[PDB]
RNA sequence: UUGAGAGAUACAAUUUGGGAAGAAAUUCCCAGAGUGUGUUUCUUUUGCGUUUAACCUGAACAGUCUCAUCGUGGGCAUCUUGCGAUUC
């Protein structure tokens, strides 16, 4: 009962307070009994939802960053009529560094809502994009496989692209949500939008997320919490902590 | 029907059953063994007679 | 530290120590005839290598009526290089006797040395198929083993068993399918040789495929009744 | 009679313990046979976390 | 030439030390066992338990089959966890012998191919269909 | 998508026996076996169209001189990052 009661309270406080109206996302912060031994990189680690979808590519604009050549990538993606309406913009890293700096960079930051790049370029990405993107997890660059094909030692790779696979990645991503490991007990994840869905959906999402995080299976991805979990607080971008599952 | 009757006929004729890792089979009858040289080899008879019934000679 | 344990047949022992192994009790101790290892516990012992002695593979393969006994007289066709015949001498012990036969030479001299070390051995250095040159020296074997690649296994057994194997005697033969046929399946060859012996007055009691140790061999064991 | 059966059971348990194994059985089977005879890149470990959950309905639907 | 000598000496080491390890190690017999019966009724009524005068697991286990009358391990130190693991340990240990052995065999073979490449003659380099190099010498009797 | 065979199974039900518990009814343990269904293995057959087919070789890599092997210098980390191997 505490959960949805606090949810109603935080909602009404949002619609009353000016700025609390202006910030628009629900965030939940889990404090764990033990710290995490996983040092913070910026690899966007995502968590699955079993019940309810959240965002749709049809609803969101999107940016893709390729490898350097990008000719066949872009033309194929724009041609195969499964992504031509889907990816708002496509750019190579070198062209990006040639085109945007400073002011225009933060202009991008304001414009786009979700970006992704090839997993062979993600680690290079930060310096061309900027600490300005690299805050929080709202416009944290994602990482999608692009070929559905692998590399072997001493074997040249061959590069391809398939809209079915890539569109599957995007739809999966916007269906579910993500997180980033830390080295202390405090980890934060955005959970749901303030009007796209309802309190029962919120609670279902929360329960599925906590079950995934506590699940013994999928240790490389889901079994990451160490020790008995302490509690879960809820907030928006500027609100105060609200307690759930105190013990 | 007639099929299963034929099957159980073959069962009541077979002299070899499997008992786990062990395998069981008879010792044949001395009377037959003396009065009859063993039967022939279907593989080899089919070989040679098919060879005479080769399709290069227009045996048809 | 090392544990000894007896087998279904007399004289065969398994050592459970850091390892588990097949072993016999040396009358002549501390003299490893072909570089085989050994163990003591006190008393002495001597190991078998199944990969080198066909009969050993049979022992591990499991055989009920393997008629070779301690207090027994056993004939040994195909005794070459002295290894397995030394082992059977050691398992029959002082009261048992092993009538070994060879017809090559070099293993003959090796067997000569082996006899020079053991009394239960008695070597015969003669034709496999001409059993007279030893009829006049061999008498009333009770159990016969043969590992020979002369495809007249059935003959040689029939002859020397009529001349030597006392009634209701025990007979055991090793068969190399790749030696006798090498074209038709070893199962077929085994069965065929079975009715061969069947006609040749062996009651065939059992056979072991020597599968995980040697390629394409069968050990056949039978008895010998109302025969001669 | 029954005492003899009980002694049989006890010594049988002894021998079984001497020769016992449960799954080391199959393990040593594979090893003895050998003796007698997903995605991962090598250069970016960050990929195993980075990947997404391929989902059959998520490809199939034309939403 | 000296590299070849070194490698081949190591290969001989591993090879025969393997053969020793095996000769002290033991395998399990998996061979077929077909029993002879002189009557179909005895066939049907057959039971290995009664034919052996033993028990269930005694029948199923192969290399040691002791009868009930023949019957008529805490001294083993924690056998449920210890001796089994050491047996698997020995089996493994043999395994890496043999695999290291084959690896060194390959190394020595390729390196002697290189030596031959060096020695003398009228060589020819062909790229065989799967994409693998090889060398063929013109028909020529070296004097 | 001719028959037939052999075999592997998997599933389901059916039962063979030894031990134990049980007054017994029953239960347990253990090795089983067959039936059917699903799966696949493999063989031969049956009929059909069809005379070649693969490998080897003889004076057969080398004027845009090929090939080998030590060394030097540079490219590809947005990765063929290079094994007593042959990255270019």
């Amino acid at each position: 009962g505490l959960a949805e009661k606090a949810l109603k309270a935080l909602i009404l406080q949002c619609e009353e307070n000016p700025s609390l109206k202006n910030d628009k996302d629900i965030h939940i912060i889990i404090n764990t009994g033990k710290k995490m031994g996983i040092n913070r990189d910026n690899i966007p680690r995502i968590i699955p939802l079993t019940k309810y979808k959240l965002f749709k590519p049809r609803d969101l604009n999107i940016l893709l960053i390729t490898k350097d050549p990008s000719a066949l990538y872009r033309e194929t993606l724009t041609k195969d009529e499964h992504t031509s309406e889907l990816f708002k913009e496509i750019i190579s890293v070198k062209n990006l560094r040639r085109r945007f700096k400073g002011s225009k960079l933060t202009q991008l930051y304001k414009d786009f809502d979700l970006v992704v790049a090839d997993y062979r370029v993600h680690h290079l990405l930060p310096e061309v994009l900027g600490s300005r993107f690299y805050h929080g997890s709202k416009k944290l660059p994602y990482m999608i496989r692009m070929s559905k094909e692998v590399k072997l030692k001493r074997q040249q790779m061959v590069e391809k692209c398939d809209p079915i696979y890539v569109r599957a990645q995007l739809r999966s991503i916007c269906k579910n949500t993500s997180y980033i490991p830390n080295n202390d007990n405090c980890l934060s994840v955005r959970v749901g939008y303030i009007q796209k869905h309802s309190i029962p959906e919120i609670l279902q999402n929360i329960q599925d997320t906590i079950n995934f995080l506590t699940d013994k299976s999928k240790r490389p991805q889901g079994g990451v919490i160490k020790g008995g979990i302490i509690s879960i607080f809820v907030k928006t971008s500027n609100s105060t902590s609200l307690p759930i599952y105190q013990f | 029907i007639k099929t299963k009757k034929r099957k159980t006929l073959k069962n009541l004729r077979k002299d070899s059953v499997k008992r786990g890792k062990f395998r069981v089979q008879l010792l044949s009858t001395t009377q037959d063994s003396k009065t009859l040289p063993p039967k022939k080899e279907s593989s080899i008879i089919r070989s040679k007679d098919r060879w005479l019934n080769r399709k290069a000679l227009n045996k048809g | 530290k090392v544990v000894i344990e007896p087998h279904r047949h007399a004289g065969v022992y398994i050592a459970r120590g850091k390892e588990d192994l097949l072993v016999t009790k040396n009358m002549a101790p501390g003299e490893s005839v072909y570089g085989e290892k050994r163990i003591s516990v006190k008393v002495e012992y001597r190991v078998w290598n199944p990969f080198r002695s066909k009969l050993a593979a049979g022992i591990m393969g499991g055989l009920d009526e393997l008629f070779i006994a301690p207090g027994k007289k056993v004939l040994y066709l195909g005794a070459a290089s002295g290894t397995s015949v030394s082992h059977v001498s050691d398992v029959v012990g002082p009261e048992g006797v092993v009538y070994a036969v060879e017809f090559s030479h070099r293993p003959g001299r090796e067997l000569i040395s082996m006899a020079k070390k053991r009394p239960n051995i008695i070597p015969i250095i003669e034709d496999a198929r001409h059993p007279q040159k030893y009829r006049m020296l061999i008498g009333m074997v009770d159990c016969v083993f043969a590992d020979v690649a002369q495809p007249d296994q059935a003959r040689i057994i029939a002859l020397n068993s009529h001349m030597f194997l006392k009634d209701q005697g025990g007979v055991v033969i090793s068969i190399k399918a790749n030696c006798i046929d090498s074209t038709v399946d070893a199962e077929t060859v085994f069965a065929r040789e079975v009715q061969k012996l069947r006609e040749e007055r062996i009651k065939p009691l059992e056979q072991l495929t020597l599968e995980p140790y040697e390629r394409d061999h069968c050990i056949v064991v039978g008895r010998y009744m109302r025969s001669g | 009679r029954k005492y003899l059966n009980k002694l049989i059971k006890r010594n049988s348990q002894n021998l079984r313990s001497w020769d016992l194994e449960e799954e080391v059985r199959d393990e040593l089977e594979d090893i003895q046979q050998s003796i007698l005879k997903f995605v991962k890149d090598h250069r970016y470990p960050g990929l195993t976390p980075g990947l997404a959950p391929v989902g059959l309905s998520d490809e199939e639907d034309s939403s | 030439t000296q590299d070849s000598n070194y490698v081949r000496t190591l290969r001989q080491i591993e090879l025969k030390k393997l053969e020793k390890g095996a000769k002290q190690l033991m395998f399990k017999s998996s061979g077929n066992h077909t029993i002879f019966v002189d009557s179909r009724e005895k066939m049907n009524e057959f039971t290995p338990e009664k034919f052996f005068n033993t028990t269930s697991e005694m029948v199923n286990r192969s290399e040691n089959r002791l009868t009930k009358d023949q019957l008529a391990n805490a001294s083993s130190i924690m056998p449920k966890e210890s001796l089994d693991k050491k047996k698997l340990k020995k089996f493994k240990q043999v395994k890496q012998h043999l695999q290291r052995e084959t690896q060194l065999k390959q190394v020595q073979q390729r390196m002697d191919a290189q030596r031959e490449l060096l020695k003398k003659g009228s060589k020819k380099k062909i790229v065989d269909s799967s994409g693998k190099i090889s060398f063929k010498w013109k028909k020529q009797r070296k004097r």
